[PDB]
């Protein structure tokens, strides 16, 4: 026995963010058993087939595990058959389909059954004459078993993939796999709820405001990555609580009651966790960092207001329902469905081109906007995404990325460095992408978000970028105003006037570790000097962009970080004035 | 047991006394196979392990196969033979995916089993080409 | 190309 | 396989502590783990250059926690040796592998070269590969518990593994095993030599640690093996020329420094057999010519890259700061520490042939901590199935993933001539999408590059504005210090020059089982004409003169009258 | 591929039209991929005829929806089944079966929401549930037909909002295509 | 592969390695598909000297046609045999 392993008795309330799918599942496995006459009142057959699909660690196997735990209860015997990816292939080739039929025969025997096919794309790929005839004959056997001439019984077949297009398209048909449940990377409410689920039997709990900040800092985290975040925070808390048990092979005496997971343990875990949606590519887009928030927060707020006006993010009086069953419970019925048409008519052509100077923090603005759009499906049309395939063309990559935006809406087509992207993408590829955009309906919620440095209006009005309707959507990034520069540099003058006793230079233990038993002055800084260094620091950076201000700030932060121990900051101030002037 | 697992039965009429012009590689090959068998007390004193791998490379007909066969019939004496396996990169089943890994694992199992062994791959670029090729 | 084979001939060998 | 433990591994002590909390701490203290109700991580991907101790760490993990009470059962697979012709038998073998790993519950599975077992799944590839990746994904994290089975995978490139295999639950953590620094190469040489009869001193083993730059651990193991074999060849050569056993004594063979020099001659590391530049130190001959210029560069790199601070980011291991230091009773100070890096760029320009190939390598030697990514032409056009734009993007990606890193472009004047302009724009857009605090140094070395491609040309988007360093021609004093070794070789008496002297006897059997005349006014004359010849020379123009005069001097290496040698040297420089 | 497959195909060829007469044996084969059938099997004497079962047209979708909603105790208006047939291009018969199934399930879930939150039986009155137009419209918004799961969607008719802007010219283009292509099946059905 | 053929190869290899150096037994073997014999017997000390038997060229087909024609009662002139030689590029003796 593994006492620290995955627990099989997971209920449906240890799953966060998937509450529509739990209700939709419980009318396939439970409600035809309890109420057979309601389905008999119509002539309907219940949907007995569902394909779970989405990114890895989204809980697809967790929903099947919670379901198998639910069917392992009293008052309803439901046999569960768990199959891994192509374990049904026998040692020989004549018996593989004979195995698969045997599964269904046995599944028909216990008469309420569930077959879970985990990793079903490895069992039933798209039938190909150039592949292998056994991998098409197994698919044909499965197709004629889920619905041949005779009834397969009361057998619910569940599949699970992260590549559903690698399943044969005949299999995804009402009568085999009627429903397809998409398991998304969780949004902020669901990342909050998973972070509450993980830290709920903890001794000293996390506060709710801290779980809010953790849900904001984690993005692109699945449920697997959130559980890994909590595990690494708990392990870092153990190894700063009792570091002795790492240097001793024999067991020491340790109580896990002095171990409390603090906030900085979670911050150290967030420094080291790469989420699975960022391991293959580089990283995730991040919010606007805390140092440059004075320079760009006032422009980013105008952008965010324009973006949720244009995309109707803030209202959602129709969408974002946590479960439609609770909407039938908690909301009365009306007892003429063009009010839906007027509601979907509020999206005409989401375009946004953010133009600005050559160094004005466009990478920060683009990443912060891609964090603000949480439900959206970002497709990255940058040069580094198109040319990073020797195999695929950059005509097919543009088209496959647009069709990936179009298939799963809401979506963003994100083109950073558009002034570069014009010059190094060939002219007809820009014409090809424009064609895909006009093929869509005005109410399609596919945003085209572009960022550019010193891109004129002569390219937008009458040029290659004229077929994208960028006429009113032309947000200009200004350079930072003097109040923004003053608040930027006040955080640096605050570093000039810190006490050397208060910088977190953490000190060595002068004494040895409390060994476990085995078990069997003031700153000479005139405020006039502060005002003088602030005045020259401001009037040096007169009409600077964001990266020029970051250059000045990096140089002055170096000069201030040299004399970080000195109680006389008077050489530092004249050194800064010697530098800038 | 059903694979290409047979030892190539060498003849004792091939030794280094029948090779011409390659004396440095013979002297480097003595410390690789022959001297760790003959003097295991000395390799253990520095706790060193001899190189278990060597690539013979050159134009055809210069004696790479002859050097391997003479290496097999060099320290095959004192009731202590060198079991010689010779494979080739030009086999029809060598690029047979699924089967070729089984044959290679069985070859290395049977070469570990007959303990002083030599595996000679006649055209190794047929078996292990560059993965960044066209 | 990788596909498998029949469980080998029974060799009845009694008659 | 040999017995190993964690003390046969040098310089990977951060990862040994992370492995302890995943294989051994959950066995000892299960109540500490189920206090937080957290499953211990049981999947790690060891990745990096070859010869860096991935298999050694995987074996030491098994043989460390194994003891009297609990046995850790080790399972090793080679890279897709599980494959039969029918994929269903390979399914059954992976399934039986995980079932018997679960039967011995305390266990470890090692998948060596798991990119060969589990590539990225595709339909344009055989169904055996997608089938085995599917059953591997469902055996590592499926609907049932796999038991206390730790899955370890080694690979040289982690991005060729399927990405559903790189997520928490299966292969949760990824450890990059780097090529060792000076301290770890020192420790590896101590590990290899500690069972020797007569040991090496510390000064020579640190000289070896500095002489073996670019060596991985397999390189250092083969270096120590070849040095011991050369000492065996030197001491008792007779065993290489007899049919049968002779008698030798182990008391006589001791590995000397000259054996290590001869082994350093013939051992080639896996950095020196790659295609990019090798970060060697400045060679001892041209060090007087470029040491002064190179030193200025080390100050510039200390300034822009904050190499001399190391006051917040001293995290060798996360545990080791908990061992000696004390937890602080704002952490915006770390943002003002990260804020000292702004955009580390540096273009080193100079005249044609002015030792740029030495300076770039010496700078990459100075940045020991950094991940050097090479963008020279031979590193992009090396792989034949990989295009140039894709290669550049991949090079930038691996620099971005592992910071601090260098994006190194030698021969920039050739590079902007052959690389098409829409790859320079892709690289400029890649650098333009970086946060300012990101420590990715763009280090280009050029040869008679103008300033005009920097201000309003192709490299304007890269911002080499105030970051242009000029390698100038070496001074007259540098030239004097350079040619002093040449005249010191001229002043060497033929007694001092090492003749490979013959023997006076044969070797014993092993049984069965005057005045070197050179006046210092003549030396002053050859010095004065060497200086007068080399007026405004570059480094390579000086090395031509030094090579021709060293050829003339090595002619008469045994003469005791150095008159005609002097006359030939003054006759050449004319 | 293997010889078991070509050997089974050769045995089926010799058993369907070989030397010996096979008798009064009708052979039917259903397939989604007819060009993955051996071409010597598609010739008269063995699979003489080839019945192409298409995705249903507007009249056939109306008739399939009439078959599906036939034994419903509260029936559906013929105008609404014509409206549903107009809106389901690319639906197969299985997709319309699932459309009526999900519409009935939305009506059950809306009438008795309490049952989805219990664990035993709760005495549902079966006669007071009624499938409305709104439940069919929600089930239309819910459902991807199997012809459009892998690809994108089908070409949909003119949207209800801009139909004043374009319907009068779309009717001219429809008239021109009827004249050009004989769309009305002029005396040949 | 079957067991019984695999054991036939496993004994034919051991018999060929058992044959002495003073070569007095020679084993000739013929095939029309040489890379379908087992690879082991093509290794040194085994079937290692090869004779390729190509399709005939024009003079060879002339000689073959003469050989087939030889014993007819009414004869065939050599010009017609040469024309029939030039018409049969691709024809073995069969
Ligand atoms: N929605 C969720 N709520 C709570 N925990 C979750 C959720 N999603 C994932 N987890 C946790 O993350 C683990 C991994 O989830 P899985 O269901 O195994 O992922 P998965 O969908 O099967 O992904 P793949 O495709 O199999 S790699 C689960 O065992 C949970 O501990
Ligand atoms: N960091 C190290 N410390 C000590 N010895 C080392 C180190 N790295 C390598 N070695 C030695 O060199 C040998 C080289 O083998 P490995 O280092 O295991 O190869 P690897 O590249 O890590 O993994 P592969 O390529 O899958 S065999 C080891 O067996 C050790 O004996
Ligand atoms: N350098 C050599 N010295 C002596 N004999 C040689 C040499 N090279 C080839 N031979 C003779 O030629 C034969 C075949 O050469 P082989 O070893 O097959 O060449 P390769 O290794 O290039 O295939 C050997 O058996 C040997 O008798
Ligand atoms: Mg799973």
């Amino acid at each position: 026995l593994d006492p620290l392993g995955v627990d099989m008795n997971v209920n449906f309330d240890d799953i966060g963010g998937l509450d529509n799918y739990i209700d939709q599942l419980k009318e396939m496995v439970a409600l035809p058993l309890l109420y057979p006459e309601l389905y008999q009142n119509f002539n309907i057959t219940p949907p007995r087939g569902v394909l779970f699909h989405g990114p890895p660690g989204t809980g697809k196997t967790l929903m099947a595990r919670a379901l198998a735990a639910s069917c392992s209860s009293d008052e309803r015997k439901i046999t569960f058959f768990m199959r891994k990816g192509a374990d049904i292939l026998s040692k020989w080739v004549g018996e593989a389909e004979r195995q698969l039929r045997l599964l269904f025969e046995e599944a028909k025997k216990h008469q309420p059954s569930i077959i879970f096919f985990d990793e079903i794309d490895g069992l039933a790929p798209v039938r190909s004459s150039k592949q292998e005839q056994i991998h098409a004959s197994i698919v044909s056997t499965l197709l004629a078993l889920m619905d041949g001439m005779d009834n397969r019984g009361q057998v619910i077949v569940i599949g699970a993939t992260n590549r559903p297009d690698a399943v044969d398209p005949a299999l995804r048909r009402p009568g085999r796999f009627d429903r397809e449940f998409y398991f998304p990377l969780p949004d902020v409410k669901a990342r909050f709820k998973i972070l509450q689920i993980q830290t709920r039997k903890w001794s000293s709990p996390l506060s709710t405001n801290f779980i809010d900040k953790l849900a904001f800092l984690t993005k692109g985290y699945g449920g697997a990555d959130l559980r890994s975040l909590c595990t690494e925070a708990a392990l870092i808390s153990i190894q700063r609580s009792f570091p002795q048990i790492y240097r001793s092979n024999d067991k020491l005496l340790v109580d896990p009651s002095k171990i409390k997971v603090k906030v900085s343990d979670f911050m150290l875990a967030l420094k080291k966790i790469v989420p699975s949606s960022a391991r293959s590519t580089g990283s995730s887009p991040q919010p606007l960092p805390e140092l440059i928030k004075p320079l760009l927060a006032d422009q980013l707020n105008n952008l965010k207001n324009k973006l949720d006006y244009m995309l109707n993010i803030k209202d959602t009086t129709f969408q974002r329902n946590t479960s439609l069953l609770q909407n039938f419970i908690d909301y009365e019925e009306y007892s003429y469905e063009f009010f839906e048409s007027m509601a979907e008519s509020q999206i005409c052509k989401p375009r946004l081109l953010i133009n600005g100077p050559k160094g004005n923090g466009q990478q920060y603005v683009g990443a912060a906007i891609l964090n603000y759009l949480e439900e959206f499906n970002v497709q990255n049309l940058d040069l580094a995404s198109l040319v990073s395939e020797s195999s695929r063309t950059i005509e097919a990559a543009v088209v496959q990325s647009f069709m990936e935006a179009k298939k799963r809406q809401p979506s963003v087509v994100f083109i950073p460095n558009l002034d570069i992207w014009i010059n190094t993408i060939p002219e007809n590829v820009i014409l090809v992408l424009s064609g895909l955009f006009r093929s869509l309906q005005s109410n399609e919620k596919i945003l085209l978000l572009c960022l550019a440095e010193n891109l004129d209006i002569s390219e937008v009005k009458n040029g290659i970028l004229s077929d994208f309707a960028f006429d009113k959507n032309i947000f200009q990034l200004h350079k930072p105003s003097k109040e923004n520069i003053t608040r930027y540099f006040s955080n640096l003058i605050e570093l000039l006037k810190t006490k050397p006793s208060d910088i977190p230079m953490k000190k060595r233990r002068v004494k040895p570790l409390p060994e476990l038993q085995k078990v069997t002055k003031e700153l000479i800084l005139t405020p006039e000097q502060i005002k003088k260094v602030s005045a020259c620091l401001i009037e040096h950076c007169q009409n600077f962009t964001v990266s020029q201000l970051e250059d000045v700030h990096s140089s002055v932060a170096k000069i201030i970080w040299k004399s970080k121990s000195a109680w006389d900051k008077t050489g530092t101030v004249d050194e800064i004035i010697k530098f800038l002037s | 047991e059903i694979a290409d697992l047979d030892p190539l039965g060498v003849d004792m009429n091939v030794n280094f006394d029948d090779i011409g012009g390659l004396d440095n590689y013979i002297d480097q090959l003595k410390e690789m196979v022959a001297l760790p068998l003959l003097y295991p007390e000395l390799y253990q004193n520095f706790n060193i392990t001899p190189p278990r791998g060597v690539l013979f490379h050159g134009p055809p007909g210069t004696g790479k196969t002859l050097m391997a066969r003479a290496l097999a019939a060099s320290c095959s004496s004192d009731e202590r033979k060198i079991t010689f396996f010779m494979r080739k990169g030009a086999d029809i089943l060598s690029k047979w995916v699924g089967e070729a890994e089984r044959q290679l694992r069985l070859l290395f199992e049977e070469a570990k089993k007959h303990q002083p062994s030599i595996i000679f791959f006649d055209e190794i670029d047929g078996l292990a080409p560059v993965r960044s090729s066209k | 190309k990788s596909t498998g084979g029949k469980a080998p001939r029974k060799q009845l060998a009694s008659k």
